[PDB]
RNA sequence: GAUGUCGGCUCAUCACAUCCUGGGGCUGAAGUAGGUCCCAAGGGUAUGGCUGUUCGCCAUUUAAAGUGGUACGCGAGCUGGGUUUAGAACGUCGUGAGACAGUUCGGUCCCUAUCUGCCGUGGGCGCUGGAGAACUGAGGGGGGCUGCUCCUAGUACGAGAGGACCGGAGUGGACGCAUCACUGGUGUUCGGGUUGUCAUGCCAAUGGCACUGCCCGGUAGCUAAAUGCGGAAGAGAUAAGUGCUGAAAGCAUCUAAGCACGAAACUUGCCCCGAGAUGAGUUCUCCCUGACCCUUUAAGGGUCCUGAAGGAACGUUGAAGACGACGACGUUGAUAGGCCGGGUGUGUAAGCGCAGCGAUGCGUUGAGCUAACCGGUACUAAUGAACCGUGAGGCUUAACCUU
RNA sequence: AAUUCCUUGUCGGGUAAGUUCCGACCUGCACGAAUGGCGUAAUGAUGGCCAGGCUGUCUCCACCCGAGACUCAGUGAAAUU
RNA sequence: CACAGGUGGUCAGGUAGAGAAUACCAAGGCGCUUGAGAGAACUCGGGUGAAGGAACUAGGCAAAAUGGUGCCGUAACUUC
RNA sequence: AGGACCGAACCGACUAAUGUUGAAAAAUUAGCGGAUGACUUGUGGCUGGGGGUGAAAGGCCAAUCAAACCGGGAGAUAGCU
């Protein structure tokens, strides 16, 4: 459950160690992005010499939160924190090469494939 | 917040229509003292439904 | 909404209900007979049958849990000496309410609270 | 195809091998009774009248014995009448059972809605709220306004005002029924339908679909 | 009821082991990739459990690549193949969700051997 | 002898000179996307940064972020930042008091709703014997939004670049309805921990008070963030527009006669209310089948007997409810409480015993307690009655009984 | 600039985005030296701005506890007209 | 007004506590001159809250939050 | 030592809500400031209306202040309603 001014960690080698979600893109007056939903961001927090800098503006995807996914039996899965993997504006394609941290098969569509195979589970 | 005409005597009546009283429609008789009580209340003697279940 | 609950708030708090709860439990329980209010009465049945129902099982456990909800031991000693035993049959129902008019102060709906075998 | 008439005894779920949990409300279908067949001739439009269930010798009036005794079925808890599409026929007597809703895939259920009361106009119509704080005088879930100024002049018919809500006939459509139990006088029905349990049903076949 | 009660029970499982808020278990469950199914492992401590019949449910909470992962199972979904008590945990409280705050050795429990 | 003035918030409603969606003609329209005009008001139609702002710029969205009216809609609905009181100060003008369509900091927003109106909810009478139900549906309301991906198809088109209509399938957003099975919140009525203090004679155990003392959990119920459903298809008549045949006008011409296509608008279809629809409707069933006096002899009044169907009252009450109302039950009974058993929650009570100097631990033991839950049970309370409501239901005409 | 109309001046910082803020520039409409000028540690229920933490302020409300509102009984106003 | 206001001095128990704070109590004194029910909207006074965390707003207004004792440690600047 | 620091009594009144025919013709609730001093308070006393007093707000001078209150001039005058 990620909407504006939410902080969310990153699960990549990017550069970037916190981001702010600035639009929940898809709808008008969508309220919320859930796993596997891209976002708009900017970064608040970022490693020097990284790929990203700070005040960069840029898509995501929500690989984990705190609310969780809902799997078809009832069963929910729910994460620490929320976090995300920073993708190009144009491509939409991450940035980074590693994944850091589990994720979810909410994710496993030809979109994000490069996530889940880098991925340390799922 | 308040009236801009004084409302009439007929007006009051009308608002009153529904203040009347029901009377009781039936009182109820002990089977055993004869005294006339609200149903499903003791009597003032002490009784209900025949058994005498007070001191007074 | 209401739906499904159980429990007179009686224009009181919590703290207010489950003491006079309390003093009306013990005075049905020395008195065997009492006028109190309609409502006031449907839930003093709420509270006073458990006790006689704990008080047939005599543990010191027992005289400690009606101890605790009664705060007095001439209630614990006659329910677990006299009501106790003097129930010991009965599957629930201690007490009748029986309606006895309206209150003269506030015309507050009465009704005398009693156990079912009050033999005085 | 006409409906049958059940009650709602509560919901559970419905696990399949896959993995899918599936809610379902349980809906008890006793054997519908007809109690009257309307024709065309005499009532002016073609409906069958049905009860279900069992209501007390004790309880049932003298007009309702008639009917059910003319009839010659045991007297139900009330009276339910659904509209025929020319070709389905029936009979004084007949017993229809869940069995009906064997084929069907998905179904139309309407009940009373459970009773809200008296209503604000947060929880009615959606409303939202006024600043909790910032100044706010005694105005935090009240309407606001309620129309414009000396041109109409008046509030408009069919503003959204505070006051009852549900206690009403509501329909949810096109649910996918889970299972038929025939047996055991029970339709299974995918998701939650309106009402109270212990509720009275009546369940369609689906208009749409 | 009876009616709810008889539909419920008559899919819930019988081999469900007994286990107990903080016991570390490993759940075994199935994750369908493409048609071919396979068990995946969630071992982890049990922080909550909820016993409502067929709908009871029990929340494991592990920690993976330093992210704490929760996941609440319906235990008798048929996605639950096995549960498994791997370490029994002597704790005093239905719900550990304490444990959420606490990390390493302020997370540890102590072991049951009653 | 007062009609409160900017913007915001809340709630909106109309118009159409239409922003999107829909339908279309011309195009300097290959396609994709546009341009322009015509029809169309059903529905939909941003969040933020800066500023008191309206506006505007900027950031990022969206199918789109429409234009206007409604006292520049809405202060007896909210705000009070702007602005127009009193304080103070800068600049500026002025000898000065003071002043500025210049700035600055600070600065009391009342009203219990009589009527109309509106949302809801009842009582009365009527509807022509009375009564209990089920209906017809005149009429009224609600709803009517759309993205993206894939297939058709890398096709038609095009030199390439790129790239469709038409039809189809799936999944979302926003809105709405219902609901609690799940995931959760709440749970001062359940259990537990714990600080301080007082009391129950003391120990131990308990209770009170300290925001529920502070907390951890959590039943039912209520609920959203949870999960089911919906918008439609179709039909009818049309708009702009496209046409067929076709004269007037030997030709031509969509039109005069005649015929057909044609859109989220209209009428329907879907949902809800609905016979106070005084035009008061229908259907099924139930009940009432006695004496008479009177006199202006008329749909007349009175007495005696009768008192029905049924209703209401009363009581136990409800996932119904402000009160009324609605629903369930009233001993030929599970209506409520209690009780039994279970479940649920809490988490191994007390007491005794063992170990330990002791705090405490272990054992008895997943114990004890356990609200609203489930399933049952007449133990308590739902009275034998009384009460209201009657006693065959106008006139006229017509047809059938019986041409 | 508590002083600048033009004006949201220009540039820079900070923010995804800054009419405010900070800094510097000088083009001081209309500063300026005891109606003081420029600084200034400390102090301030002072004005403006930023951040951490915090949160029902808000997204977007939901539930609960109490006092009213509603019902019964008793007493019994008011502005207005 | 038998009005949540105002009104000088004196006396100063116990446990905890630095304390005349604060909590609970003693002595002593009160339950505040309408009550009874119900458990709608809305208002007031409060408690809790998923995920988010100032996106609210003129303005973080209000709320929430911090809060103690001791030891360590403590920047710019400074009239030291 | 201190117009020193934190903080009760005590003195005050920055914010907010409530209330605005109020419990109250300025309070209540939560917070807030000072709290050995230019402090605060009791008793009594002095200053009198173009006068007083004023750490200065035209503030206060008995719920009245850019000239108090009461009485008188006085039936001021009112080209106005
Ligand atoms: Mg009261
Ligand atoms: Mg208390
Ligand atoms: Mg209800
Ligand atoms: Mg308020
Ligand atoms: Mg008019
Ligand atoms: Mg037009
Ligand atoms: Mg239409
Ligand atoms: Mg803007
Ligand atoms: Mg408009
Ligand atoms: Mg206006
Ligand atoms: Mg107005
Ligand atoms: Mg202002
Ligand atoms: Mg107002
Ligand atoms: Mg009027
Ligand atoms: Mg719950
Ligand atoms: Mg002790
Ligand atoms: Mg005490
Ligand atoms: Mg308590
Ligand atoms: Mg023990
Ligand atoms: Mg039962
Ligand atoms: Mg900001
Ligand atoms: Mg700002
Ligand atoms: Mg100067
Ligand atoms: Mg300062
Ligand atoms: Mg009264
Ligand atoms: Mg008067
Ligand atoms: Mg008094
Ligand atoms: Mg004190
Ligand atoms: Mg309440
Ligand atoms: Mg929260
Ligand atoms: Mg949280
Ligand atoms: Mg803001
Ligand atoms: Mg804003
Ligand atoms: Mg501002
Ligand atoms: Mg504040
Ligand atoms: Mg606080
Ligand atoms: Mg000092
Ligand atoms: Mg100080
Ligand atoms: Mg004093
Ligand atoms: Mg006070
Ligand atoms: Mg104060
Ligand atoms: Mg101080
Ligand atoms: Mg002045
Ligand atoms: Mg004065
Ligand atoms: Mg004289
Ligand atoms: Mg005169
Ligand atoms: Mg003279």
């Amino acid at each position: 459950m990620i909407q504006e001014q939410t902080m969310l960690n990153v699960a990549d080698n990017s550069g970037a160690r916190r981001v702010m979600c600035i639009k929940v893109l898809g709808g008008s007056h969508r309220r919320y992005a859930g796993v596997g939903d891209i976002i708009k961001i900017t970064i608040k927090e970022a490693i020097p010499r990284g790929k990203v800098k700070k005040g960069d503006v840029l898509k995501a995807v929500v690989v984990r939160t705190k609310k969780g996914v809902r799997r078809p039996d009832g069963s929910v899965i729910r994460f620490d924190g929320n976090a995300c993997v920073l993708l190009n504006n144009n491509s939409e394609q991450p940035i980074g090469t590693r994944i850091f941290g589990p994720v979810t098969r909410e994710l496993r569509s030809e979109k994000f494939m490069k996530i889940i195979s880098l991925a340390p589970e799922v | 917040a308040v009236q801009q005409n004084k409302p009439t005597r007929s007006k009051r009546g009308m608002r009153r229509s529904h203040d009347a009283l029901t009377a009781v429609t039936s009182l109820s008789v002990d089977k055993t003292s004869g005294e006339k009580h609200l149903r499903h209340h003791i009597t003032a003697d002490g009784y209900y439904r025949g058994r005498k279940v007070i001191a007074k | 909404m209401r739906h499904r609950k159980s429990g007179r708030q009686l224009n009181r708090n919590s703290s207010h209900r489950q003491a006079m709860f309390r003093n009306m439990a013990g005075s049905l329980v020395r008195h065997e007979i009492i006028k109190t209010t309609l409502p006031k009465a449907k839930e003093l049945r709420r509270v006073v049958e458990p006790l006689i129902t704990l008080a047939k099982t005599d543990s010191v456990a027992n005289r400690r849990l009606a101890f605790a909800r009664t705060r007095d031991n001439e209630i614990v000693a006659k329910l677990f000496n006299e009501l106790g035993p003097r129930f010991a049959s009965r599957a629930g129902g201690y007490t009748r309410i029986l309606k006895c008019g309206f209150r003269a102060g506030d015309n507050a709906p009465m009704a005398y609270i009693e156990l079912v075998d009050r033999s005085e | 195809m006409i409906g049958l008439v059940g009650k709602k005894v509560g919901m559970t779920r419905i696990f399949t091998e896959d993995g899918v949990s599936i809610p379902v409300t349980v809906i008890e279908v006793e054997a519908n009774r007809v109690t009257q067949v309307k024709d065309l001739a005499n009532d002016g439009y073609r409906a069958i009248q049905v009860t279900t269930g069992a209501k007390k010798a004790n309880r049932v009036t003298k007009p309702e014995a008639g009917h059910f005794a003319k009839a010659g079925v045991e007297a139900g808890r009330g009276l339910w009448e659904f509209r025929l599409a020319e070709g389905e026929e029936f009979t004084v007597g007949q017993s229809i059972s869940v069995e009906l809703f064997a084929d069907v895939k998905k179904v139309d259920v309407t009940g009373t809605s459970k009773g809200k009361g008296f209503a604000g106009t947060v929880k009615r119509w959606n409303f939202r709220t006024q600043d909790a704080t910032h100044g706010n005088s005694l105005s935090h879930r009240v309407p606001g306004s309620i129309g414009q100024n000396q041109t109409p002049g008046k509030v408009f018919k069919g503003k959204k005002m505070a006051g009852q809500m549900g206690n009403e006939r509501v329909t949810v459509q096109s649910l996918d029924v889970v299972r038929v139990d025939a047996e055991r006088n029970l339709l299974l029905v995918k998701g939650a339908v309106p009402g109270a349990t212990g509720s009275d049903l009546i369940v369609k076949p689906a208009v749409k679909a | 009821s009876n009616i709810i009660k008889q539909l419920e029970q008559e899919q819930m499982k019988q081999d469900v082991p007994s286990f107990r808020p903080g016991d570390t278990v490993e759940v075994k469950v199935w994750v369908v990739e493409g048609s071919k199914k396979r068990l995946q492992a969630f071992e982890g401590v049990v922080i909550a459990i909820r016993n409502r019949g067929l709908h009871s449910a029990f929340t494991v909470r592990k920690i993976s690549n330093g992210e704490g992962v929760e996941r609440v199972f319906q235990t008798h979904s048929p996605v639950v193949d096995s549960i498994s008590v791997k370490r029994r945990g002597a704790v005093r409280k239905a719900k550990l969700y304490y444990l959420r705050e606490r990390t390493g050795k302020a997370a540890r429990i102590k072991e049951r051997l009653n």
